């Protein structure tokens, strides 16, 4: 239900060479720093591109991150304020009720002797975003249904004789305080938040909770420069179902060149690694970028910025531990 | 008339001394403990920062200890004195669970709820004893009920929320028998760091040899025992109790304290300086949760001297609070570098001749250990230098101790000062 | 028939003639403890520390509504077949009250559907109320039963929650528990806690911690065969000792002034004692080892039959306490020297690694005159060094 005019805007607002900026600042407007993680968690939310060979073997397009870093640092509210920006999202948050389901259950209604069968918070949130919370404290069937989701996709239930096999097609974002090891691999992207001491950063932090405070009469207060997470959500949902990109031939080249000279480099520093499946997340974080402004063809400085982000992110997290 | 009585205690302004004098009579020390129970519970102002967020007005105390330390008695004062009061443990022996679950009934086969110990004290205080021991799933939802406030169900269709707004006032036993300076506060309690997170007010009862004190609660004891067979530390009056149960009333129906007034500047300021030693030092950082904290001391301050407005010197006193509680949650070289560094902060709306009986208490600690160390045995009488004592004076700019001898707190510890030989004489 | 004049009503002339002479024997603790346990050769204390139990302390209520414990534990700690569960025996067979078991305890809920009632079958702590409980085998009992016992020791109740029927029961009791170390040798080198494995609440509840010693003495050893050989081959009957402790229990002394004067006194050199560190003790003190000693104080009272309490009572009753604690030169002057080192700190910026040790040195001599104690010093700072050297530790 999305009248011409919504349409119009739309085509307005992606038509600005400031988009990317735009819907990084609009992400959590309350939380003050962390650009890098709001740009991932921009790119997770327009999400990459679904592919089909003829071989009936189909790519996946998710992107999935994780948070990890000190107590303190509003994981919490980052999350829950993602889940209310996707069309389609859930909440779970680790151990507490059992992390909600996170697995398709059948159980029997003693009275009626029948036999009901709920999908799990993942099934529900098939094509979208499931958001969790305490992610060291899953329960182990939780855990392998997470395990069984991430590489498969497909949640199977074989309980009481009856077998199936669902469909869930999610992307992940979870946050952890610290380090299962397989599931971390299996990660696009990997944050670790650290905290800094800059001195005018703490300053403007504590004036910030402050004001915070003071103005809690005055919470009508609006802001400047962002996007409504109704028009967020609407516009989320028109990229994500009209536009898929696709690479260029300048842009593989690009990569090619850059993935050959890290991997030698990598080599070279292991006599003194990036594997294919990080090759094919840059891809999916450039195809993503490419959604998000609205193209048929991802640049060369898509694939720049995928790098950056990579680079920022993963690279980071290998080099610190 | 209740009312104008009310009023007329606002008007003093040395109120505050009154209630913490009231705060558990038959207890005697431990006036941290009885500062941070009064500021519990006269409360603090809730806020609403929207549907996104809200903001508790509840202050929890956390009391680690050691064995035969008075631990049970506050907690017991506290439920004799505040309306809406339920006493629990997590030990065991048909305890109360902390939190409700939803368990089908056995023999209907019927789903059922089962209120936990939190939704039956909602709008109340929530007192529990021996909270190192816990059930895990009390143990994993104790956590988010204490953030949220509210417990929500979803099985077979049965979505019910329970509001569970109380403040928590709990106690328990260090490991390994022993509370040891040397380790952190984390590491002495056996509970996960996000549970102790989620606590304001931090005390430790630590147990050392205080002989006056030793003397004074055998007396209380006996003189107890004498009542039942078939001292006022702050020196100021002490209000009476169901005077005070209407102020607290009182503080709690028609008084909303605002935060127009504030110094954002300094407690900025006194953020980046501590989370500057924390962060250097490799110890416990300080983070936004404590400056919450802080803010609600503030305006539990602001109830409790029945103000509408935060005066800056209970800005002050809850910053006092907020660092005496983190400083001493440290391990003890880092406790001992952060009082050095922080001193004109912890020295808030404090007695110089407190701090010459600190100084005081050193000397004889000094005087006693060398006396184990070469006599083996004590003296009955104990004579130090004064010269000492005047220079570590002068070293917090300090003098005048004759008043200081004049004064009934040197007499009553047993205190004499020989002009004549310039000695400082203690008697057992 | 509370009142002990009503009972003496009740009683016969000889029996109120034999109560008496029995108040008024100037050797009525020896007798006492000879007849108690006749069979048993030595461990006088641990006999005197049972006769304390059964006569037992001056319970009271606080106005608060809280109730002060007027009962007394002990525990018996020894080494394989030293006799420890004789102890035990005799005080079931002189107690009719008493309930021996060996490690259900506390109530057994077993619903009667047939009338849908919920009649609960009493446990051994139920049916040793208003008494004493002996439990052998202490060290045995599962993770359950030590909640149980701790809970009974603290809240002096019996909660029972079967079938959704939550229940409260009262159970007031004197425990005379008995168990072996671990491994079976005592070890004199490590405290109680090591030695002993029981729960640090459990542990600390109990009062007048008795401890036996094998000692391979050959006297003992002639003692005890000619005894066994002779079993092969009292002053007062149990029927007059029960009737002169129902009489004393019909009493309730109360505290004097000079007493409790004397009380603090002593409980101050108690609490020196163990703050001293010349010998490290066992346990550490608290307010219970007062709490422990009125109630000593309270029952000495009761047996020597006088209604207040006078010095003397608190004099034994404080020996027998000291005797009860057990304590487990180069640390003695290194803790004096750290205090030098400190004060020297705080006071004088200068501070040398070496330099200040030889000058420690004079300064430790400054009493005493000997060179192999200056090169024992030199020893002595060398093998701090190999630990540390005044680290920012406490103490
Ligand atoms: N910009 C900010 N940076 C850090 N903390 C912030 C910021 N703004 C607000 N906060 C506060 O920091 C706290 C962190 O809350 P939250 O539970 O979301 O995070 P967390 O402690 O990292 O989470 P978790 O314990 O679940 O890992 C909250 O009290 C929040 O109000
Ligand atoms: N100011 C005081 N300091 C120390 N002890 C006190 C003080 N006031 C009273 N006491 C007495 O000290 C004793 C300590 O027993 P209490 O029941 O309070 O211990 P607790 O702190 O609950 O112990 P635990 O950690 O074993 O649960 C009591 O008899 C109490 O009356
Ligand atoms: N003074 C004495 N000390 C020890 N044993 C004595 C003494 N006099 C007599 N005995 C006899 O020596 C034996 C002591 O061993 P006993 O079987 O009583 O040990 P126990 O306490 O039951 O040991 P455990 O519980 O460790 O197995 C008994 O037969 C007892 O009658």
């Amino acid at each position: 239900a999305i009248t011409p005019q919504e349409e119009e805007e739309f085509r307005r607002l992606a038509a600005k060479p400031d988009i990317y900026e735009t819907v990084a600042k609009s992400i959590a407007p309350s939380i003050y720093g962390s650009s890098d993680i709001k740009k991932a968690i921009a790119c997770l939310l327009f999400g990459g591109s679904r592919k089909r060979l003829p071989d009936g073997l189909t790519r996946r397009g998710d992107v999935n991150l994780l948070m990890l870093g000190d107590p303190g640092t509003a994981k919490s509210q980052l999350l829950k304020f993602v889940e209310r920006c996707s069309p389609i999202g859930v909440y779970t948050s680790g151990k507490g009720s059992s992390a909600a389901g996170l697995t398709a259950s059948v159980m029997r209604d003693p009275v009626s002797r029948n036999f009901i069968m709920e999908g799990g918070a993942m099934v529900l949130a098939d094509g979208g975003v499931v958001c969790i919370d305490e992610f060291d404290k899953m329960r182990e069937d939780d855990r392998v249904a997470i395990h069984e989701a991430m590489e498969q996709q497909t949640i199977s239930i074989a309980k009481a004789g009856i077998t199936t096999t669902l469909n869930s097609r999610c992307s992940v974002l979870a946050a952890a305080n610290s380090v299962m090891p397989t599931i971390l691999s299996r990660f696009d992207m990997i944050f670790i938040v650290k905290d800094e001491h800059n001195e005018q950063r703490d300053m403007t932090l504590a004036k910030h909770v402050m004001n915070v405070h003071l103005s809690a009469r005055t919470q009508s207060s609006s802001v400047e420069g962002e996007v409504d997470l109704n028009t967020l959500k609407k516009y989320i949902a028109y990229c994500r179902a009209k536009c898929g990109p696709r690479l260029s031939a300048e842009a593989a080249e690009k990569l090619k060149n850059r993935y050959i000279l890290m991997r030698s480099g990598a080599r070279e520093h292991e006599r003194e690694p990036i594997t294919v499946r990080q090759l094919e997340a840059i891809v999916r974080i450039s195809e993503s970028l490419g959604k998000m402004k609205l193209q048929p063809f991802a640049t060369e400085t898509d694939v720049e910025e995928a790098l950056r982000l990579f680079q920022v992110s993963t690279l980071d997290a290998a080099m610190s531990g | 008339e209740d009312v104008k009585a009310i009023v007329a205690l606002s008007k003093d302004e040395r109120i505050g001394e009154r209630i913490f004098a009231s705060i558990a009579p038959s207890i005697y020390g431990h006036e941290d403990i009885k500062r941070g129970l009064a500021l519990a519970l006269f409360g603090g102002e809730a806020k609403n920062p929207g549907g996104k967020h809200k903001v508790r007005g509840d202050i929890n105390v956390l009391l680690c200890g050691d064995p035969g330390t008075a631990k049970s008695q506050f907690l017991k004062y506290v439920e004799k004195v505040a309306s809406r009061a339920v006493f629990t443990t997590g030990q065991g022996a048909s305890a109360v669970g902390l939190t409700a679950y939803v368990q089908r009934h056995p023999v209907t086969k019927e789903w059922t709820l089962e209120a936990g110990a939190l939704v039956l004290a909602d709008r109340g205080v929530c007192l529990i004893d021996e909270f190192d021991k816990m059930n895990d799933q009390d143990r994993t939802s104790i956590h988010e009920a204490m953030e949220q406030q509210s417990i929500s169900i979803s099985k077979a269709g049965i979505v019910t929320s329970l509001q569970a707004r109380c403040t928590v006032i709990a106690a328990s036993n260090p490991i390994g028998g022993r509370y040891d300076p040397s380790l952190t506060f984390s590491e002495n309690v056996d509970l996960t760091e996000p549970i102790v997170s989620r606590f304001d007010i931090l005390c430790v009862v630590r147990d050392t040899v205080d002989p006056v004190q030793d003397e004074m609660l055998a007396r209380f004891v006996v003189s107890s025992h004498i009542k039942h067979h078939p001292p006022n530390t702050f020196g100021v009056e002490a209000l009476p109790q169901e005077v005070l149960k209407k102020y607290i009333m009182y503080a709690k129906e028609k008084i909303r304290p605002k935060l127009n007034q504030m110094d954002q500047d300094k407690v900025a300021k006194m953020y980046s300086d501590l989370r500057k030693e924390s962060m250097a030092t490799g110890s416990i950082p300080i983070t936004v949760r404590h400056i919450e904290s802080m803010i609600r001391m503030a305006e539990a301050h602001a109830r409790m001297h029945l103000r509408d407005y935060v005066v800056e010197d209970d800005v002050n006193m809850a910053i006092r609070v907020m660092l005496e509680s983190f400083i001493d949650t440290q391990k003890f070289s880092v406790m001992r570098s952060m009082r050095k560094t922080f001193a004109r902060y912890l020295a808030f709306r404090r007695d110089n001749n407190e701090l010459l009986l600190f100084v005081l208490k050193q000397l004889i600690a000094e005087q006693v250990t060398y006396q184990r160390n070469r006599y083996g045995a004590q003296q009955d009488t104990i004579e130090v230098p004064e010269k000492d004592l005047v220079d570590k004076a002068r070293q917090i700019n300090i003098h005048n101790l004759s008043a200081f001898y004049d004064s009934d707190l040197f007499k009553m510890n047993k205190f004499t000062h020989d002009v004549k030989k310039k000695l400082i004489i203690q008697q057992f | 028939d509370q009142t002990a004049e009503s009972i003496k009503n009740q009683m016969t002339v000889q029996e109120w003639e034999k109560v008496f002479e029995m108040s008024q024997d100037k050797n009525l603790y020896h007798n006492l403890c000879t007849s108690l346990f006749p069979t048993i050769h030595g461990n006088d204390e641990i006999k005197r520390g049972v006769l304390l139990m059964l006569f037992g302390g001056v319970p009271k209520t606080t106005m608060e509504g809280t109730s002060l414990r007027g009962d007394i534990n002990v525990c018996i700690v020894g080494d394989p077949s030293t006799s420890k569960s004789q102890f035990l025996k005799h005080v079931e067979e002189f107690s009719p009250r008493a309930v021996y078991t060996s490690g259900g305890l506390t109530a057994a809920v077993v619903k009667d559907e047939e009338s849908h009632e919920f009649v609960i079958e009493a446990g051994a702590l139920m049916l040793a109320d208003n008494g004493v409980c002996c439990i052998d085998e202490f060290d045995k009992m599962d993770l359950k039963d030590q909640v149980a016992i701790h809970e009974a020791m603290e809240q002096q109740t019996i909660s029972i929650t079967k079938a959704g029927v939550k229940a409260t029961l009262n159970a007031r009791t004197s425990i005379l528990a008995a168990a072996n170390p671990v491994g079976g040798r005592y070890e004199r080198s490590k405290s109680l806690k090591h030695n002993v494995n029981l729960s640090a609440p459990i542990m600390s509840r109990f009062d007048l911690f008795f401890i036996l010693v094998d000692e391979c003495n050959e006297v003992t050893d002639y003692a005890i065969a000619r005894r066994i050989v002779d079993l092969h081959a009292r002053v007062y009957s149990i029927e007059d000792i029960q009737r002169y402790l129902l009489f004393a229990r019909q009493f309730q002394p109360k505290i004097t002034k000079e007493a409790e004067e004397f009380i603090v006194e002593q409980y101050r050199r108690l609490r020196q004692r163990d703050g001293s560190g010349v010998a490290k003790s066992s346990w550490r003190i608290t307010v219970r080892q007062l709490e422990s000693l009125i109630r000593l104080s309270e029952s000495m009272a009761r047996m020597h039959c006088s209604d207040e309490v006078q010095p003397k009572h608190v004099k034994e009753a404080f020996r027998l306490l000291s005797k009860s604690i057990i304590r487990v030169k180069q640390i003695s002057n290194l803790l004096v020297l750290y205090m030098q080192k400190m004060e020297e700190t705080e006071e004088e910026c200068h501070l040398t690694t070496t330099d200040l040790v030889n000058w420690y040195l004079k300064e430790m001599e400054a009493e005493i005159e000997t060179e192999t104690e200056l090169i024992l010093k030199k020893r002595l700072i060398e093998k701090v060094i190999h630990r540390l050297i005044y680290y920012d530790h406490i103490l």
